[PDB]
RNA sequence: UUGGCACCUCGAUGUCGGCUCAUCGCAUCCUGGGGCUGUAGUCGGUCCCAAGGGUUGGGCUGUUCGCCCAUUAAAGCGGUACGCGAGCUGGGUUCAGAACGUCGUGAGACAGUUCGGUCCCUAUCCGUCGUGGGCGUAGGAAAUUUGAGAGGAGCUGUCCUUAGUACGAGAGGACCGGGAUGGACAUACCUCUGGUGUACCAGUUGUCGUGCCAACGGCAUAGCUGGGUAGCUAUGUGUGGACGGGAUAAGUGCUGAAAGCAUCUAAGCAUGAAGCCCCCCUCAAGAUGAGAUUUCCCAACUUCGGUUAUAAGAUCCCUCAAAGAUGAUGAGGUUAAUAGGUUCGAGGUGGAAGCAUGGUGACAUGUGGAGCUGACGAAUACUAAUCGAUCGAAGACUUAAU
């Protein structure tokens, strides 16, 4: 494991309501925007290109095309700022990090569905 | 991470298409600018007929960067490109339309009209 | 004003009340005991001597520092305690609030306390001026034969010497460093750990001293 | 760079103060009684730690 | 891990050679640092042999050299066959620690600390 | 600075500019404190104190200068062999080639120009940065320490509020005070974002092997390519220059005579700077003035001066890393988890081999988040830290008090 004390003190930060997913899956991440006192949910939909780290430190990245511009959002997997995650589609990929998508656009960048 | 000589797409219909960074404003020896910072730049490429002309020295607010930005909650946003918007002295855009997504940090920057015109604010 | 000794376990992160990501250092601070009490009358200044991390008892043919020698055992048994691995004085505390033999639990600190943390920074061995002193390189091309050298070390006939304080290659790190105005993020009394905001000097397993911050 | 002045006998011998070798780290072999290097097989009898090597 | 004064490819080659030779001869004289590196390699090979399955055998084949061992009965076997036969059977009940190193003292030519590393 | 002189150097004192690294002065560019103002306010002008810190990137030119672009609180002026070539460069300039203009009959020449054109040195001493040993510090030791001294640090923008208030016809627009947030710099550190990651995983080409298939190995930059643990890291993450005290400078005064008045000054009492001494950080008793506290050891023999091996303790040697050039430091040495192995994990990779199934086949699917896995976490004496040896006290004298 990681160091026992680190795990003990960070255990209560971990969320248990997160669906399983892998790089290549398309996710809808409902993110809490808390601008001022009003709070709203903004959905970011894209392909998981990266998951890294462990424990409370684990992060993941989702890539989207917005108005023709690629946008990548990286979240701490256990951040309380995420209302929920929906796995919209399971992709068929051959590697953990899909960095090769950053250089692809259009039909070249499509991920096969499982 | 924008520094002198960095080139940027212009994300508006002001007439300028590509600018070169002349200066990062906001202090002596300041080397790099990121989303929400203002730069002095020169118009290297422009659309025929626009308000902003090639060779103009103008000011622009950075709205997208490949480096991206980190947020207090430990999340990040990164873009495929470096884009800026040419601005007037009152932070309003020289153009009338904004193209492509912009980062929310512009709101804290008080670039409210750019934020409003942007097709998406992330 | 409070003080304690622990071991650097490592870094991790916690989510704050608004979801802000707080990097933290985990300090395990078990087995702190007041070994000696110094006073103006006897020693000329007030301080509590604290011993941290029990070690093993004296044995005849001890070959390492794991086993207390007889001087150390006598010193600790005077306080009634088991011999300790690290012993440090705190002058910043009020001696009248402590008894020799007393336990110093992590609970002495509370979340929100602003603290100074002192440690020995990581060693780097022999290092050059660029790394050790952050100097600029010479050109890497254009005919240069000056890349990582330290540059001119003096002037000429005046002064026909190099001044003390000239920055030169040498051993780097292993220095006492105090980082001021860190914050106690969390105290876990079951595990005897303190979560301090930010990073602190030293390697993992390294001794760290936590005191109430001197500035206020 | 070259020596500006030759080195006196005194200065040379002072410098050589620490230039020397030590007696090897040796003890008597409990088996054969001949000296051996500590933590090494004894070459006289080939024994180590009460056994032949 | 030690570099042993060799490049990555050379070090890999030498450690395979040493491991094979120790499997063959069951005890070899070499320098101290080489022995302290090769002990791990050889004992991991022992672990593979004790596992005994085909995948283990092929993993071992990746490391061992192709050497023929002439047995006392005029019969021959490869080093890999010896490893997965007699050595593994020998160490079936031992959990690690299949080698020991015996310091011998510096050698004449260069003062290197000669040692013996042997199985068991 | 341009010069005058010709006193050191012609058995050689390298010459411009730049780079690297600074260091000092103050005649101060900014910031701090003041007086006067033809100082309404906001701005300014001039002078006084003040050297703590700060004092930018580009275009042209060998350039220094200088002009220009864009910034900044500001873009200071000087010295240090016009600081620094046994630290770097070598664009200019004064070797040999060649050419133009010019002069000269010519050979050639020109503080005219043009293109090209060899920058050596293993550090002896002092000096400086680190790092060990000896002896001293009136017994021998283990820790914790005081701080005489010394070093570090010392910079600043903008916005909000006070307040659209004071001031001003208006335009404009404050002091003082209270908050927030930056630039540059410094320092620690790897949770995060990234880099590297040559004994991690995977894909793939050519060719040569392991007899063949299948599966593997060598070489081709680590063959190449996609990822990547620890460690080391910045561009990443934290933190700092905060708040104050004492004495002052220029000043501002109070009381006050000499000199019935006046007067900040003679006596006396206040106040007053980013500056001084502290406060903050680090080193520090070889501080030979060698300091302090706690604890440990404490006998025999003696030519009775003294000696002795031993004690406490520390080492040799050995397993090591958080430490490291080597020493040193630190974790350990069987009454043991120090390392290796082994077992279980984390993180990484991403679906092993074999077999089965579906395809003519390339391949695909299942078995199966599979197989593998350096450095990171835990457990376990299986291997090795064996057996041993060495060093290391018995406490001088005088006086006073007890
Ligand atoms: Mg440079
Ligand atoms: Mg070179
Ligand atoms: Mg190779
Ligand atoms: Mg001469
Ligand atoms: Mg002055
Ligand atoms: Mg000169
Ligand atoms: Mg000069
Ligand atoms: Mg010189
Ligand atoms: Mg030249
Ligand atoms: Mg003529
Ligand atoms: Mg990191
Ligand atoms: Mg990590
Ligand atoms: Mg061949
Ligand atoms: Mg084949
Ligand atoms: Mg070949
Ligand atoms: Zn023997």
């Amino acid at each position: 494991t990681n160091h026992k004390l680190i795990e003990a003190v960070t255990k209560s930060q971990l969320r248990t309501d997160l669906p399983s997913f892998r790089p290549g899956d398309t996710l809808r991440v409902h993110v809490r925007i808390i601008e001022g006192t009003r709070e709203r949910i903004q959905v970011f939909e894209g392909v998981v290109i990266k998951r890294r780290g462990g424990g409370v430190s684990e992060t993941f990245t989702v890539r989207k095309i917005s108005s023709g511009v690629g946008v990548e959002r990286t979240f701490p997997l256990h951040t309380p700022k995420i209302e929920k995650i929906e796995v919209k589609r399971r992709g068929k990929v051959r590697r953990a990090k899909l960095y090769y998508l950053r250089s692809l656009r259009g039909k070249a960048a499509r991920i096969q569905e499982i | 991470m924008i520094q002198q000589e960095t080139r940027l797409k212009v994300a508006d219909n002001s007439g300028a298409r590509e600018v070169l960074t002349i200066k990062v404003l906001g202090g002596s020896g300041r080397k790099t600018a990121n989303i929400g910072d203002v730069i002095v730049c020169t118009v290297k490429n422009a659309t025929p007929g626009g308000v902003v002309k090639k060779g103009d020295v103008v000011k622009a607010v950075i709205v997208r960067t490949k480096s991206g930005v980190r947020r207090n909650d430990g999340s990040y946003i990164k873009f495929d490109e470096n884009a800026c918007v040419i601005i007037r002295d009152d932070k309003g855009p020289r153009g009338t339309r904004i193209f492509g997504p912009v980062a929310r940090e512009l709101r804290e920057g008080n670039f409210m009209k750019i934020v409003s015109l942007a097709p998406e604010v992330l | 004003t409070k003080g304690i000794l622990g071991r650097k376990i490592g870094m991790t992160q916690v989510f704050g009340e608004n979801g802000e990501l707080i990097p933290v250092t985990v300090v395990e601070a078990k087995e702190n005991v007041v070994l000696q009490k110094k006073t103006v009358e006897v020693d000329g200044y007030n301080a509590i001597q604290v011993g941290f991390e029990d070690k093993k008892a004296y044995k005849k043919d001890a070959k390492s520092n794991k086993y207390a020698n007889k001087p150390a055992e006598g010193h600790a048994k005077k306080a009634d305690a088991a011999p300790k691995r690290f012993i440090r004085e705190f002058r910043n505390v009020d001696v009248d609030a402590y008894e020799v033999g007393q336990e110093v639990s992590v609970d002495t600190f509370v979340a929100g306390d602003v603290i100074d943390v002192t440690g020995v920074s990581k060693g780097k061995g022999f290092q050059g001026a660029i790394k050790r002193h952050g100097q600029s390189r010479g050109p890497m091309s254009h005919g240069s034969h000056f890349h990582r050298a330290p540059g001119s070390v003096g002037m000429a006939s005046d002064a026909s010497r190099v001044f003390k304080g000239q920055k030169m290659p040498g051993r780097m790190g292993g220095n006492t460093v105090t980082v001021q105005n860190l914050e106690v993020v969390q105290v876990d009394t079951e595990n005897k750990v303190i979560l301090v905001k930010g990073n602190v000097p030293g390697p993992k397993k390294g001794l760290v001293e936590i005191r109430t911050s001197i500035k206020k | 760079a070259v020596p500006k002045r030759r080195t006196s006998k005194t200065r040379k011998n002072k410098r050589r103060t620490h230039f020397k070798i030590s007696v090897p780290g040796m003890t008597e072999c409990p088996n054969c009684g001949e000296y051996k290097l500590s933590h090494r097989v004894c070459k006289n009898c080939g024994s180590y730690n009460g056994e032949e090597v | 891990y030690r570099k042993l004064g060799r490049t990555s490819d050379q070090r890999k080659a030498m450690l395979r050679d040493l491991a094979t030779s120790l499997i063959i001869s069951e005890r070899i004289e070499t320098t101290e640092a080489r022995a302290k590196e090769v002990r791990s390699v050889v004992e991991k090979l022992i672990t593979l042999g004790k596992k005994g399955d085909l995948a283990s055998r092929r993993n071992a084949a990746k490391t061992l050299r192709n050497v023929e061992i002439l047995n006392e009965d005029e019969t021959t076997q490869t080093a890999l066959q010896k490893l997965f036969g007699e050595i593994a059977e020998r160490y079936t009940e031992r959990q690690g620690g299949y080698t020991r190193i015996l310091k011998q003292g510096p050698r004449r030519g260069d003062g290197a600390e000669s040692v013996i590393i042997e199985l068991v």
